[PDB]
């Protein structure tokens, strides 16, 4: 399955949205400032994104930007972040 | 380039 959930992309998709989305992507200028604010260092964020970069296009969509908020979150409270995509992350429309 | 974090 997604290692994110409705419910974990649901508040992902609030705080992709409350950055201005833009057809459906933010600008590292949204999520950088995002990230930054989990109290992580820039290698959590700089690795997050990129794991959470699915197209690498310099934005994180509603579903890039999910996969880098349980990434950010986890690295507070639960474990750091590696810096390899898992296919366990991979949303459904890079089917 | 890429990633604006680090
Ligand atoms: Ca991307």
């Amino acid at each position: 399955p997604w290692a994110v959930k409705p419910e974990d992309k649901a508040k992902y998709d609030a705080i992709f949205d409350s950055l201005s989305p833009v057809n459906g992507f933010l600008s590292g200028d949204k999520v950088k400032p995002v990230l930054l604010n989990s109290k992580l260092p820039v290698d959590i964020l700089g690795r997050v994104w990129e794991l959470s970069d699915i197209d690498h296009d310099g934005m994180l969509d509603r579903d890039e930007f999910a996969v880098a908020m349980f990434l950010v979150y986890c690295a507070l409270e639960k474990e750091p972040v590696p810096m390899s995509l898992p296919p366990a992350l991979v949303p459904p429309s890079k089917r | 380039s890429t990633n604006p974090f680090r």
